RNA sequence: GGCUAAUCCCCCAUGUGGACCCGCCCCUUGGGGUGUGUCCAAAGGGCUUUGCCCGCUUCCGGAUGGGCCCGCGUCCCAUCAGCUAGUUGGUGGGGUAAUGGCCCACCAAGGCGACGACGGGUAGCCGGUCUGAGAGGAUGGCCGGCCACAGGGGCACUGAGACACGGGCCCCACUCCUACGGGAGGCAGCAGUUAGGAAUCUUCCGCAAUGGGCGCAAGCCUGACGGAGCGACGCCGCUUGGAGGAAGAAGCCCUUCGGGGUGUAAACUCCUGAACCCGGGACGAAACCCCCGACGAGGGGACUGACGGUACCGGGGUAAUAGCGCCGGCCAACUCCGUGCCAGCAGCCGCGGUAAUACGGAGGGCGCGAGCGUUACCCGGAUUCACUGGGCGUAAAGGGCGUGUAGGCGGCCUGGGGCGUCCCAUGUGAAAGACCACGGCUCAACCGUGGGGGAGCGUGGGAUACGCUCAGGCUAGACG
């Protein structure tokens, strides 16, 4: 069956596209210990109706674009920023381990 | 067209073929869509011949195509016999 | 280290390093012989070693072990070469197997004549 | 704050019984009252009771151990030999039926909490279910 | 290869009596019966404490030596005892002794089991009346070793055959002196052998 | 020093050319259908259109087109006719267009 | 340049139907229906010739095969940390069987990264295989599945299907032909040659069988395949003899010079009788086809064997290959002579400088046997990368200290949810292999039949203790 996912909308600067970043966990193959990775995908939102906060689910579909094979389902619930701020700060703390600048 | 023939599984002069439903372009001995039957030519033993005459009529309905030599074993085993 | 640590860094898998580039892994490898000198073993030991410098087909050139008790290596014999160091002569790590190409095999020997390339003593 | 506490108890009877206390308290919580009674039932300690110290919940876990004994060391044997945590915060350790252990060829037990309660090795088997293996006890 | 050679000497080792010859094994001649001392020049020597290797190496040395098996056989027939279910000890002996050339002189039809051998290559046996020559094949509860009629007038078989009569046969066989044949009842429980080995310490052996 | 089946090469390019032709055809006609119907001229690019349609459909009858790549083909030409007839008006000889 | 046939190409017609545009209905991504308009069909051949066969056209469906897409999984290096412009997305096109920046215009300014982007190294992946008590480690040869490639690079044509190993075009490197303009070619098919290498076979037989292409069929093609050949390369089976033979030949080796060992071993005696010589001699092969019947069901008859005069059966019949490593400890097996830190041995510990069980030989002995050793490489032992299953005061190992980001972890009570977790049913988990059983070659290796498993993933249903999440409460942690 077409697969469905949950997860949050961290960004919306794109037309008819928001990202959504979805969670999953499961037992370390060899270490059990219940680990916790994620992935983010490109979501379909042609009516430009999904927000920046927002957890939706998201079904498997025929590709609209490159890198785009997903289309927002609906929404699960509304603002919820918390989220967007850990991506977001989980992204900034880049800057700060390379070579250049950045922030602690 | 795909096929119901004779795959080879023996050995060495120890020849054991299995009845088969298989697509016509496959090699012989390869992946095959089904197996209804097996035949051993050196009738070894008291049952050198089996076919799943319910199931070699079910692909006969649908196209498959036997060899003259996989004819003429499902017949012997009554596949055709609408008596 | 905890598991947490164990699964951000988890264990490391030993690489073992070879004793014996007869590159190709090769069980042996066929060279000429540069020199042919001897060599004085290490400390708890003393005798005259016969060794031979080796430029092997492998593209290399090492020294190699000449067993038993007497050879006949020139400057230029055929030879083949085998995995097997000398504890006594630092840098010696293969040996030439005395009954290939040009290394003749061991004469007057009757013992362990497989591992020195003496065929079968004839007669009854 | 504790990280276990369910391992704190554990440690607190091992703890306990290793210079013979009498009893023992730790705080109380109904997951760690509920692993008490399957001590309590298999024969291990001789039982608990909700106590107050001071004025905090506690469980008083009567400990228990064999006669004293012969030559040196007149100490008694334990009835409580080991006693260890096996699923923990950092490492979670489940099972399935098919799976669940089996302590000492069946003289020790393994407590697991299934989603039809805790339950030793074989009160789990029966059921026919599995969940966390807490602990194992022998 | 099946050894072939000098096989008094192999008791003398084992410093037990096998009876690799029939007849002369049970003879004031027997070597063993004059010479209970290994063979070469230490035979009189004092022996040394066995290793725990050494004693178990003799130990399977001495069963495999009895039925005059390859190691390689030998060995196979071992992984198939520990590989079926039951003790594996008994299991092996069993399997030992379901070999056509041992049941062959169980039955007496033979003095020796070397003897025993060459009657089978030889074709002078068969099972269930198709001839076999394969001193290794397996016989089965139920089956019917018999000497060939066309060898049923052997010098040789006369005398086996005749000595026969009177004489005992294992709980798990059954001869008939007569008719020249007899019938593997059962495979043989380890009671029913009385072989002067421990099977116990080739387990151990094949455990290393 | 070689197989017969050099026969295949020579069949191949007259059936490329063959096809090759075909196809001008229909694009240019096709073209023409768009330009006449883009100028507003409709009875003038609807009569012209049913050739195009007919070519595409005909190309499809042997191995030059077939598939649903005349469909396809079809499908573009009467909506950019159609489309751009709209915008001027009035589909006289209401050729290939339905109603 | 000229002539010409067709199941070659085209035009008109017929419209079961189907395609396209627009509308309406159901359905829900481009699925199904309906209406008007438009557009679209075809090929003949053979006869036992007027009734069948082979074939043609359009459409719906089946079956097989395949394209594309998505979740999860898939080595090493962070002494690779930032990467990206068709780049990320949008609108409109083009292209295709079809979605899609696949491609193109135009607009937006995005996309990816420590959960390791980008870069560098290495590598076809899998079923399986080897090893291991297991967990795991290593591996991907044969066989089966998928992918990729066909001298190197690029490209399209034809076609249901190809971007095509024995098809085409261009560039490049090479070989050959050349009357110097210009042409020809590609064994990573079978066999074979040459080069490289420690090392890997026959320019064999057959199309009898199974399978494939074309043909109504007869039949043709098939280095696919079925066989044979070479190589102990591996596995299994088998032989070089069996029984009797001295308080024990000779020779050889030790010796307390009494004697001890090789050893019932030999010679001998009797028995069987591998090799070899005769006679017989196969399964694999019954279909296709023909006749009857209806070209069906059914029945009847005929042809056909590379392997091969091989397997195997019967008769006769000789007593007739044994080697290799080792014997100081680990490790089973000891003495003399020779040599004198020499010649040499050696896996580790070590051995030899005058009486060496360690070097060399001999006698004797242990091991294994058409093999035995050696080298190389993988797993093991090695709980020595420790998940199972390790450690850091002095053995290697606590960061010089703090502050703190991400992350990991989280006290007591109640409730909702049910993501983790657990249960049931179900689908999937090809065949081969592996396991068990029975069975076919005299056994076995090998092979056939049958059975039993299986983690993971999909679907439906259920449980709610623990973890998670949401909501409320508490004060024992923390803070004030
Ligand atoms: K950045
Ligand atoms: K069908
Ligand atoms: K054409
Ligand atoms: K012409
Ligand atoms: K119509
Ligand atoms: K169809
Ligand atoms: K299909
Ligand atoms: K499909
Ligand atoms: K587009
Ligand atoms: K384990
Ligand atoms: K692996
Ligand atoms: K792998
Ligand atoms: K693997
Ligand atoms: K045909
Ligand atoms: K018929
Ligand atoms: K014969
Ligand atoms: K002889
Ligand atoms: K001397
Ligand atoms: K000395
Ligand atoms: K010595
Ligand atoms: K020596
Ligand atoms: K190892
Ligand atoms: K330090
Ligand atoms: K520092
Ligand atoms: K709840
Ligand atoms: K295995
Ligand atoms: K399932
Ligand atoms: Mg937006
Ligand atoms: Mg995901
Ligand atoms: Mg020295
Ligand atoms: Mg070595
Ligand atoms: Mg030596
Ligand atoms: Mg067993
Ligand atoms: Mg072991
Ligand atoms: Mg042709
Ligand atoms: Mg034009
Ligand atoms: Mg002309
Ligand atoms: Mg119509
Ligand atoms: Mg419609
Ligand atoms: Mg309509
Ligand atoms: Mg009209
Ligand atoms: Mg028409
Ligand atoms: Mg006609
Ligand atoms: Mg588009
Ligand atoms: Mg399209
Ligand atoms: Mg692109
Ligand atoms: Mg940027
Ligand atoms: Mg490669
Ligand atoms: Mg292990
Ligand atoms: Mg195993
Ligand atoms: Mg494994
Ligand atoms: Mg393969
Ligand atoms: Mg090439
Ligand atoms: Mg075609
Ligand atoms: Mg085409
Ligand atoms: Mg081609
Ligand atoms: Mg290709
Ligand atoms: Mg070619
Ligand atoms: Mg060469
Ligand atoms: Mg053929
Ligand atoms: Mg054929
Ligand atoms: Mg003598
Ligand atoms: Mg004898
Ligand atoms: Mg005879
Ligand atoms: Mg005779
Ligand atoms: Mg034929
Ligand atoms: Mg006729
Ligand atoms: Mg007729
Ligand atoms: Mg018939
Ligand atoms: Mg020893
Ligand atoms: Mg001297
Ligand atoms: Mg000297
Ligand atoms: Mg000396
Ligand atoms: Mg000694
Ligand atoms: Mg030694
Ligand atoms: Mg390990
Ligand atoms: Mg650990
Ligand atoms: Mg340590
Ligand atoms: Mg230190
Ligand atoms: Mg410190
Ligand atoms: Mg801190
Ligand atoms: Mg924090
Ligand atoms: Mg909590
Ligand atoms: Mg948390
Ligand atoms: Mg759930
Ligand atoms: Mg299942
Ligand atoms: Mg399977
Ligand atoms: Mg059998
Ligand atoms: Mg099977
Ligand atoms: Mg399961
Ligand atoms: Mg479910
Ligand atoms: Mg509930
Ligand atoms: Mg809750
Ligand atoms: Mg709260
Ligand atoms: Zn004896």
């Amino acid at each position: 069956p077409k697969k469905v996912l949950t997860g949050v909308v961290v960004s919306d600067k794109m037309q008819k596209t928001v990202t959504v970043l979805v969670e999953r966990q499961f037992p370390h193959p060899l270490y059990g210990k219940v680990i916790k990775r994620s992935k983010k995908y490109l979501a379909h939102d042609p009516e430009e109706k999904y927000k920046l906060g927002d957890v939706v689910e998201i079904i498997e579909s025929r590709p609209i674009s490159k890198r785009k094979r997903f289309r927002v389902l609906r929404l699960v619930e509304s603002g919820r920023m918390d989220l967007v701020e850990k991506y977001l700060i989980r992204r900034q703390n880049y800057q700060s381990l390379s070579k250049r600048g950045g922030k602690a | 067209m795909v096929k119901i023939r004779l795959a080879r599984f023996g050995s060495k002069h120890n020849p054991h073929y299995r009845i088969v439903v298989t697509d016509a372009r496959r090699k012989r001995d390869g992946k095959y869509i089904e197996k209804i039957g097996y035949y051993d030519p050196r009738k070894t033993t008291p049952d050198w011949l089996k076919v799943d005459v319910e199931r070699a009529r079910y692909w006969l309905s649908v196209g498959a195509q036997p060899t003259d030599t996989a004819r003429r074993l499902l017949r012997q085993a009554g596949v055709f016999r609408q008596e | 280290p905890t598991i947490n640590q164990l699964v951000r860094k988890g264990r490391e898998k030993v690489r073992k390093k070879s004793k014996v580039p007869a590159l190709k892994g090769a069980p042996f490898r066929r060279g000429v012989c540069t020199v042919v000198r001897t060599v004085t073993p290490k400390k708890p030991n003393s005798a005259l070693r016969k060794v031979a410098k080796v430029r092997l087909t492998s593209g290399y050139e090492v020294t190699a072990y000449i067993p038993g008790e007497g050879h006949n290596l020139q400057e230029h014999s055929v030879v083949l070469i085998r995995g097997g160091r000398v504890k006594d002569l630092p840098g010696v790590r293969y040996h030439i197997v005395r009954g290939v190409y040009d290394a003749a095999g061991v004469k007057d020997r009757k013992k362990s004549r497989s591992k020195y390339g003496t065929k079968k003593p004839k007669e009854a | 704050m504790l990280t276990d506490p369910i391992a704190d108890m554990l440690t607190r009877i091992r703890n306990a019984t290793r210079v013979y206390k009498e009893s023992t308290d730790v705080p109380a919580s109904r997951f760690k009252e509920e692993i008490l009674r399957i001590l309590a039932r298999e024969g291990f300690i001789k039982g608990y009771e909700r106590v107050d110290v001071d004025g905090k919940p506690y469980l008083r876990v009567y400990l228990k151990y064999g006669p004293r004994r012969q030559g040196p060391d007149p100490r008694p044997e334990q009835v409580i030999h080991h006693i260890r945590r096996i699923s923990k915060p950092g490492r979670r350790v489940y099972v399935g039926v098919k799976e669940i252990p089996r302590v000492r060829r069946g003289l020790g037990i393994a407590i697991l909490s299934t989603s039809k309660g805790v339950l030793t090795d074989r009160e789990a088997r029966k059921l026919g279910v599995g969940g966390e293996l807490i602990c194992e006890v022998w | 290869g099946r050894y072939i050679g000098p096989v008094c000497r192999l008791c003398r080792r084992e410093g037990v009596k096998l009876y690799l010859k029939g007849e002369r094994c049970y003879s004031p001649k027997c070597a063993m019966e004059r010479r209970p001392y290994p063979p070469g020049q230490h035979g009189q020597k004092r022996a040394r404490r066995p290793s725990d290797y050494a004693v178990r190496l003799r130990e399977k040395q001495k069963l495999r030596r009895i039925y005059g098996i390859s190691e390689r056989q030998f060995r196979n027939l071992f992984e198939e005892a520990s590989k079926k279910k039951g003790v594996t000890g008994s299991v092996f002996l069993g399997l030992l002794e379901s070999r056509l050339d041992n049941v062959v002189y169980r039955l007496g039809f033979a003095v020796s089991r070397r003897q025993a051998r060459q009657l089978v290559r030889h074709g002078h046996i068969t099972v269930n009346g198709r001839r076999v020559d394969l001193p290794s094949y397996r016989v089965r509860p139920g089956d019917e070793i018999a000497v060939a009629e066309k060898s049923r007038n052997l010098e040789l078989i006369r005398q086996n055959l005749e000595a026969m009569k009177g004489r005992k046969v294992g709980p798990w066989l059954s001869l008939d002196v007569e008719g020249m044949k007899g019938k593997f009842l059962r495979l043989p429980d380890r009671e029913d052998l009385a072989l002067p080995v421990n099977e116990q310490l080739v387990i151990e052996f094949y455990s290393r | 020093r070689n197989l017969s089946a050099l026969k295949r090469h020579r069949q191949s390019l007259k059936r490329r050319l063959r096809n090759k032709a075909k196809k001008s055809a229909i694009k240019t006609l096709s073209k023409k259908a768009v330009q006449l119907a883009q100028e507003g001229k409709a009875e003038e690019a609807l009569k012209i259109m049913r050739k195009a349609e007919s070519l595409i459909d005909k190309a499809a009858k042997g191995s030059t087109l077939h598939k649903n790549a005349a469909a396809r083909r079809k499908s573009r030409l009467m909506r950019k006719v159609r489309q751009l007839l709209e915008a001027a008006g009035a589909p006289l000889i209401g050729g290939g267009l339905s109603a």
